[PDB]
RNA sequence: AUAUAUAUAUAUAUAUA
RNA sequence: UAUAUAUAUAUAUAUAUA
């Protein structure tokens, strides 16, 4: 493995002693080699104990080297002091960068001394510099200083890559040894006493800045992280956007040659059309004056970058403009204080001359598009109406509420604020009202949370209380059904695949239309808002409460009126120094469970408004007007071509439009392509964002450094696929070290290739990038059986908790509001979604995962003897590999490359087989019990429930089924027909397609079904056992892919599986599970 | 606006092409014509709204009563039914009529859905138009699957480069009369060349523009699912009398298939200018007949026309092309008309001729040879030179 | 700044 | 379809006693419920009604 | 004059060119303001004042614009119209509505 | 159709602003086919109807 | 399909509803006397009590409409399915008879 | 002695005295 | 002489988005 060399030698880079070393410890399948593995393990330990070597104890026990596999190397340090400012002095060579101070707006948001910036010790708030990743900036040079002396001799062009990642290192190592490299705590959270003479924001640039020179390639990519890197130690605030601005006017001017499209019936094709770019002049003095204020900001090597394209205005160059505006977003996050974010947010100027005969009619599309949505569900009395009460509080999302609440529960009383166990406490307490939602007025205000963006001013979000979801669950989650059959609202174009979803847009693209996006500046606290946005939904439920005739479907259609006649007058509540400033704030709530659902009503129907009025000066038809929150766009079909003057004079009646229902926005038009989520259509070819933080994290979470290493690796493959070449051998270094854990002191253990890419609990990283890789080899399957065996833990917080007086109290008060029956079943079965829901809690699943990984350092220290029959994932693929025969064939390159960013490995695949066309749905059947309960009860049982129900009695069927609400005559047909006897067979195949995957981060650009990828697979067909036909025809199409991905060459099987293996493969697939399958092996 | 009367406007020399480089420059018309091939199908308009072919294989496989799964390799009958090849084989369809490049299947003979679904092109798109290496492998793989063993004749003794077409064979071979009626058809169906409006453009029969060719179709395949199968097993017969049936329940949509491609060729054929001429070409235009089984059962209700903003710009570069060809064969004649009448013995008219075929953007230098080149001068050197530059040489 | 479309260009030669 | 709710109670009481099971006498098929009866008796009388 | 939340509501309702049989665009009223018919009254009297050809402007895949065509030519004199579009009104009347 | 009563009344003011506002006219009104066209938007007619 | 017919071509827009155009196709007795049914089932407006409800069909009253509809169902049971395969004559066959 | 709303896709993991 | 029917399991974490 490759890996394990980066091992071997990021041990002889960190510990340069002799006093050090290193101990390799082994493990295999077979039961000769494991007393090989014990033998060689113990002579280590104890030859290594008194300053004995072992380049005499290698060469013995070489039988076990080149044979098994590597498990863990063990290290000896007996190093007191961290060399990391020892070898730093090496690279110190530059002048150190001096902070600049008179390019922010405010004073903590500028690069001044912590001592200057805060002025004694007790008001030092790290929250607004944290990286809150768990790694330390000290690790952090010891991961590119390990670079920096690998590829030292280098050849003649991979020393110009080490070249340009070493001057940009004399940048951040000259300023960082002035100052010294800062020494954090435990917790990897940098105190005052470390902080009180290095300059604030020192860690989290360097951290974003180390992040960028280990991702500088080519001479495209040196100037601009030269000119990111000096910059984003002076200004904080305005540099994230200042690059990251054109990038929605550039999109505009690029040619259509040839391009993608999807149809009506979400199905990709491709198209030949021919479309000019038509920008006015007025984009080009809009350009300039983007161009201008980023020389003011000081870089000049990124708009010559861009004015040197704009002479081109080419697609084949449109790469180098897609990667100037991602590398802007690595500069690191824009945090500021809470009270800075929210009264620059809160402060909005309304104004009563606005033109009320438009409001009129916008508040009536409003109300239109209400009724609209539940005209059915409420006409018929539906069973999830009925139930708003039930299925807004079985269901209820457990993140958090406004306060912190001492809750008490049984014995050991928590200081916890999720929203579910604020629920268990006042159900016990009977402080709990059901019709009652309280007042968010001048008394009780909302509380305040916040949202980090990369580039984007620091926003602020509304905690609303727990009685404002239960009284919003069963109406919003009516009108999220009618926004998946709808072709406006954007939760219709949802799916895996980014062609098909974001490919309407070149559907009605041509040279006789417009296409028109808008992004209005703030959609919350607008003024179009606060009044006719809330009065246009409470006319929408007058209107529906005469639809019905229930005391049910009424009442809970006077509780989603309730909540927003209250929320018509709000207030926040936000701390500052002592006193609490209760801000008014009448307009919308970020943050309720509406949020979304009345983001895309409220912004459909203003559009529906804005598009009316434009339409007395040129006459056109509009073809689409999909609408996503704030972001939409609207296609406009005219009859002569577009010229330059009618793509100017309608953005000119667009922006003014608006700006007469007060609503401050600016108006783009274009034909060729638009920017409508940060996924950007140009030229024909969908461009990405492609900037996630490596090395800062937004907020602290509630994982530990094994789940963190992942969240590193993931967002490196995601940075990789969209167009951010990262090092691998840097993220690589940065696994070594998040993985590290120190058994003793002196004593640290570093987990090999084995542990960390198997498919397990405990996985990190990929072995090669993009793609799964199931180990079917005897030494690899055994070691997964390993780690799948403590992956079961109890926590005991959730078992204090779980057996309360309390918690049963909440129970046995949702169990009899549900069942009018007896049966434990689905109080058995309440009960164990309610523990499973505590997970959300932070000191439960930390004690969870720390069980984990404790009782994995049992099983490191030592070689495994955990010999297990369980069936696995990687047994049913050690069983269908030996009879695959492989042989080489060539494919050539039909299909077009859609995405220019992709990496060479990936594209090829693309080119040959073809984008996705359409999204596979093959998962089964769902059984006869599920399509019988889910249409009476809200109770959505889990499938090895409804297994547990058949194999009971008759008698105990109709028993269960009577219980949940279902009638008499029924269930009756159900258990007289015996149709309970073949849903024995379709629980137990719906894990058969639970359990492949066709849909990764790099699966689910390809087409599966492709005519290029049927003719390799040459499987000979059998017609029973169909579980066994799923998985030969999905295992061999990832496998074809799974070579021409490492390799770049085409193979073609030959599964020619025999009728006595296919037989015992039938009984593996239907015993994966823990219940009694009629049919076994042994 | 109504133009004033001083207004004044120049009118372009479109008259057809005078050096026939259709006849005998073989090399320079495979280019000449893959240029209006990828014209022509940037043009015509892409099928928008068709049924989902999730919801398609899914109704497809409840028909044909195969337990084939959306991902399992369906080589018989459901391999490759897509949505990107729908769109693609309407426009290599309507694409190479509007240049004459003729086209070139490919397929797999043990697919059985692309031979109920062939028999669909070589009874409207007419056969002198496919190439005839594999038109001849294409009607052959018919008769030997789905028409002989109907009637249960004797499997077709068929020898390479015999000069008659295996549907020109078994026509006469054939004793059935909706099925000869049919079979006819196929082999008299021919593009009929009419001069209209100053060109020559090809039409098709009257009777591939009603859709009453399908109804000369699926009366013949109706009659061939009621036949016995007499030497074929039990299992050939409902496997390929369900596949011939799969296609007589589209009987609705293809009579709308026949009649959309024959009105969006209508519409996009008037927009041209050069005479359109019926040559053989080198390099054939490959379309896949597993394309053809994504449109015949896969479109519905929808119709597609083409915008006239594309009809106004396909008109206005074919305009723009046939007067800068035009233009630049009388830039031409008038110096090799100019050369031998002023007696220049002693120089070579190869560099002439190179700014010829340079001036017009599609040909390449570096591909024709000097023998190409001073062929090309031979035709060039027997035209009338215009009127304005032979008053001016005189 | 691009090259002016051919249909403004022709409503100027008349205003 | 409709009974009490205590009717649920009194019927479940005595199940285990007197085994009626398939006194229904209906082969099923999915798709099938009683709130669909119960609705569709309702929207054929009062959409004549009105 | 009468208010745009009352008529648009009774012309998109008995339209209903939602529910329409073609759904390969999105379908809604446009251009019933307060705006354009104040502004088709300074336009209709200005121009046949000031003897100013007018010249008519649609799209035809809608009907509402088109049915209230038949009012503009029975009012307005046909010959103020330049000739190529009031032909191209006429036959768009006839060619969809009336033949 | 229905709006009949209305309608009448429209036409009867359309050539009544017309007709006391031609008596304000000194210039001679001669007719002829002008070349630049104030263009008029059905979409604006629908809505004066 | 049970008569083996050729599935009919039904425009879009035929003034003629197509029970209304298959009782006139079709040569059975049996299906031909639903189809007649169904082509003239209409409500009977008459005035009762001084108010004018429509009453239904006489014959529906009864219940003897399903005695005319099981007495079509079955006959159309009883046919080969000549076109059709055997799987799709026993598809309905099976649920043809669950009525 | 300890703060992180809602929705949509996608992936990973889990159910047992 | 004969080879069954049917489209939205749940929970937490993680990223992309609004
Ligand atoms: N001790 C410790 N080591 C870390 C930590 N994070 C990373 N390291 C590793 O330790 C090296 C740097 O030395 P230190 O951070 O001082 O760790 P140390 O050598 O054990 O010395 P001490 O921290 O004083 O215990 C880096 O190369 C990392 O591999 C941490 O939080 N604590
Ligand atoms: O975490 C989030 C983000 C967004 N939203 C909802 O999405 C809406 C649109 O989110 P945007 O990010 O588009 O808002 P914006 O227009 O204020 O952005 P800038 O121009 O200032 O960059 C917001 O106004 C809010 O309603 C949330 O509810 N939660």
């Amino acid at each position: 493995g490759k890996y394990n060399l980066i091992l071997s030698e990021y041990l002889s880079f960190i510990y340069n002693s002799q006093s050090a070393v290193q101990i390799p410890i082994y493990y295999s399948s077979n039961s000769e080699l494991e007393n090989r593995c014990i033998e060689f393990h113990s002579k280590c330990l104890e030859n290594s104990k008194n300053g004995l070597s072992l380049k005499k104890l290698f060469v013995e026990y070489s039988d076990v080297i080149e044979n098994a596999t590597l498990l863990s190397i063990l290290s000896y340090s007996y190093d007191k002091y961290n060399a990391v400012e020892r070898k730093l002095v090496k690279y110190a060579k530059g002048k150190p960068l001096e902070a600049d101070l008179t390019v922010n707006e405010l004073d903590y948001e500028n690069n001044k001394i912590t001592s200057e910036l805060f002025p004694t010790a007790e008001e030092y708030t790290d929250l607004l510099m944290d990286p809150a990743i768990l790694t330390s900036l000290s690790s952090n040079l010891n991961a590119v200083m390990f670079w920096l002396e690998k590829h030292e001799n280098d050849v003649a062009e991979k020393l110009k890559i080490y070249k340009r990642r070493l001057d940009l290192f004399t940048i951040v190592a000259s300023t960082v040894n002035k100052y010294g490299v800062p020494r954090h705590n435990a917790k990897y959270r940098y105190e005052y006493e470390v902080m009180k003479d290095k300059p604030y924001y020192l860690v989290t640039w360097a951290n974003s800045s180390i992040e960028m020179l280990m991702s500088v390639f080519s001479h495209e990519d040196y100037l601009i992280a030269r000119e990111l890197i000096v910059l984003s130690y002076s200004n904080r605030s305005t540099l994230a956007k200042l690059v990251s601005s054109p990038m929605s006017i550039l999109v505009a001017l690029v040619d259509i040659n040839g391009t993608f499209i999807t149809n009506e019936e979400l199905e990709l094709e491709f198209s030949n059309k021919y479309v000019r770019a038509i920008v006015p002049d007025q984009t080009f003095d809009e350009l300039k004056q983007m161009l201008d204020n980023m020389r003011k900001a000081g870089l000049t090597d990124i708009p010559k970058m861009i004015q040197d394209w704009l002479v081109d205005c080419s697609i084949e160059k449109f790469p180098l403009m897609a990667k100037i505006y991602s590398w802007s977003f690595h500069v690191g996050f824009r945090k500021q204080k809470m009270l800075d974010a929210a009264l620059d947010q809160l402060k909005t100027e309304y104004t009563e001359d606005v033109d009320d005969e438009m409001y009129r009619e916008y508040t009536m599309l409003i109300r239109d598009e209400v009724v609209k949505m539940l005209e059915e569900p409420v006409k018929h009395d539906d069973h999830l109406l009925q139930d708003s009460e039930l299925a807004g509080l079985l269901s209820m999302s457990s993140a958090s509420n406004g306060e912190s609440r001492q809750l008490k529960f049984g014995r050991k009383t928590i200081f916890s604020t999720k929203k579910n166990m604020h629920v268990m406490d006042d159900m016990a307490n009977g402080r709990y009202t059901p019709g009652i939602i309280p007042p968010v007025n001048v008394d009780k205000p909302i509380p305040l949370g916040r949202r980090d963006v990369p580039g984007r001013r620091t926003r602020i979000i509304f905690i609303l209380p727990y009685e404002y979801f239960i009284a919003q669950h069963a109406v919003v989650e009516k009108m999220l059904i009618y926004a998946k059959h709808t072709r406006e609202y954007a939760e219709f174009y949802s799916q895996s695949n980014q062609l098909l979803s974001y490919g309407d847009v070149t559907r009605f693209l041509s040279n006789n239309s417009m296409v028109l996006y808008t992004d209005v500046s703030q959609w919350d606290s607008s003024q179009h808002n606060t009044q006719p946005f809330r009065k246009g939904i409470i006319m929408g439920l007058d209107m529906l409460a005469n639809m019905t005739n229930d005391a049910r479907v009424i009442q809970t259609l006077n509780l989603y009126k309730q909540t927003q006649i209250n929320l018509m007058d709000s207030y926040v509540q936000i701390p500052d120094g002592n006193v609490i400033k209760k801000i008014q704030y009448g307009a919308v709530a970020s943050g309720e469970k509406q949020t979304k659902a009345a983001n895309s009503i409220a912004n459909l129907a203003l559009i529906k408004t804005v598009l009316s009025r434009i339409s007395n000066k040129y006459s056109f038809a509009t073809k689409i007007i999909r609408v996503d929150g704030d972001d939409n766009y609207a296609v406009l079909q005219f009859n002569t071509e577009v010229t330059k003057q009618m793509v100017q004079d309608v953005s000119n009646d667009v922006r003014e439009t608006y700006a007469r229902m007060n609503t401050k926005v600016k108006a783009l038009v274009s034909t060729v392509g638009i920017e409508i989520a940060k996924r950007y259509i140009a030229g024909g070819k969908i461009f990405f964002r492609a900037g996630i933080n490596l090395l800062n994290n937004e907020k602290k979470g509630q994982s530990t450094q094994w789940d963190q290493a992942a969240v590193l690796y993931s967002n490196y493959i995601v940075n990789r696929l969209r167009g951010f070449e990262t090092d691998r051998e840097f993220i690589l270094t940065k696994i070594m070290q998040m993985t590290s854990v120190a058994i003793t002191g002196s004593l640290r253990l570093f987990p090999s290739e084995r542990v960390l890419t198997t498919n397990s609990t405990f996985k990190v990283f990929d072995s090669e990038d993009f793609i799964i890789e199931y180990g079917t080899t005897d030494d690899e399957v055994y070691i997964q059986r390993a780690f799948m065996s403590l992956s079961s833990q109890k926590s005991g917080i959730a078992d204090e908790i779980a057996a309360s007086s309390t918690f049963k109290n909440y129970v046995s008060r949702l169990s009899e509001q549900l069942l009018f029956s007896k049966n434990n079943i689905v109080s058995r079965g309440i009960a164990l979604t309610e523990k499973a829901k505590l997970n959300s809690y932070a000191p439960i699943s930390l004690e969870k995962r720390r069980a984990q990984i404790s009782a994995l350092l049992t099983m490191l220290q030592k070689p495994v003897t955990f010999k297990s029959s369980k069936i696995t994932i990687n047994d049913i693929l050690r069983d269908i590999k030996p009879f695959f025969t492989v042989n080489e064939a060539h494919l050539p390159i039909q299909y077009q490359k859609f995405m220019p960013t992709l990496p060479d490995n990936v594209q090829y695949i693309i080119q040959c087989i073809g984008s996705r066309t359409y999204q596979i749905e093959d998962d089964g059947s769902k059984s006869a019990i599920s399509r019988l309960i889910s249409k009476y009860s809200v109770y959505k049982p889990s499938i090895e429930e409804l297994y547990k129900v058949i194999s009971l009695h008759e008698n105990e069927i109709q028993l269960y089924l009577i219980s949940l609400g279902i009638p008499k005559i029924d269930a009756d047909t159900y258990v007289g027909s015996k149709i309970y006897s073949q849903d024995k067979y379709r629980i137990l195949e719906s894990y058969v397609y639970n359990l492949l995957s066709i849909n990764y981060g790099c699966y689910q650009l390809f087409d599966f079904n492709s005519p290029d990828l049927e003719k390799l697979i040459r499987i000979p067909f059998k017609g029973k056992i169909p579980a066994v036909t799923f998985i030969l025809h999905l295992y061999a199409k990832l496998e074809v892919i799974n070579h021409a991905i490492k390799n770049g060459s085409w193979i073609s099987l030959f599964c020619n599986y025999p009728k006595s293996e296919m037989i015992k493969l039938w009984k593996k697939m239907w015993n994966i599970t823990s219940l009694r399958s009629p049919y076994t092996n042994a | 606006r109504n133009l004033p009367s001083t207004a004044r406007y120049i009118r372009p020399n479109l008259l057809q092409d005078r050096l026939n480089l259709h006849d005998n420059f073989e090399s320079l018309w495979d280019t000449i014509t893959t240029s209006n091939y990828i014209l022509a199908r940037s043009v015509v308009p892409d099928l928008k709204e068709l049924v989902s072919t999730e919801a398609q294989i899914q109704k497809m496989s409840q028909d044909l009563q195969l337990e084939a799964l959306t991902i399992q390799s369906e080589t018989q009958f459901l391999t490759g039914i897509n949505s990107q090849a729908a769109n693609d084989c309407f426009k290599t369809l309507i694409a190479a009529m509007l240049s004459q490049r003729t086209m070139s299947l490919d397929f797999v003979t043990t697919n059985y859905m692309s031979l109920i679904s062939g028999m669909w092109l070589l009874t409207v798109v007419p056969n002198d138009m496919f190439i005839r290496e594999s038109l001849v492998a294409c009607q052959l793989a018919i008769i030997n699957t789905i028409i002989y063993p109907a009637f249960g004749m004797q499997r077709m003794h068929y020898r390479n480069g015999d000069p008659q077409t295996p549907f020109q064979i078994a026509e006469q071979q054939i004793q059935n009369f909706q099925v000869a009626n049919w079979l006819h058809f196929v082999n008299n169906n021919q593009f009929r060349q009419v001069v209209i409006d100053g060109v020559l453009n090809q039409v098709l029969n009257d009777n591939i523009r009603n859709g009453h060719v399908v109804n000369q179709l699926m009366e013949a395949l109706m009659q061939l699912s009621r036949q016995q199968f007499p030497t074929m097993p039990v299992d050939y017969k409902r496997s390929i009398q369900r596949g011939i049936l799969l296609l007589s329940n589209r009987l609705g949509q293809l009579v709308d298939l026949t009649r959309l491609l024959a009105y969006n060729y209508e519409t996009l054929m008037a927009c041209i200018t050069m005479n359109m001429q019926h040559v053989q070409t080198l390099t054939t235009e490959k379309l896949q007949l597993t394309s053809v089984t994504s449109l015949c059962m896969l479109i519905g209700n929808a119709t597609v026309i083409p915008s006239p903003q594309t009809l106004f710009h396909y008109y206005n570069v074919n305009v723009n092309f046939h007067s800068n060809y035009n233009e630049r064969i009388n830039d031409a004649v008038a110096i090799i008309t100019a050369a031998n009448r002023l007696n220049l013995y002693q120089k070579k008219m190869k560099s002439i001729v190179e700014d010829f075929l340079k001036r017009l953007q599609i040909f390449d230098i570096s591909r024709v040879p000097d023998d190409q080149m001073y062929r090309l001068r031979d035709r060039l050197r027997l035209l009338p030179v215009e009127i304005r530059r032979l008053d001016i040489f005189n | 700044t691009k090259e002016e479309h051919q249909k403004e260009v022709q409503y100027e030669i008349l205003q």
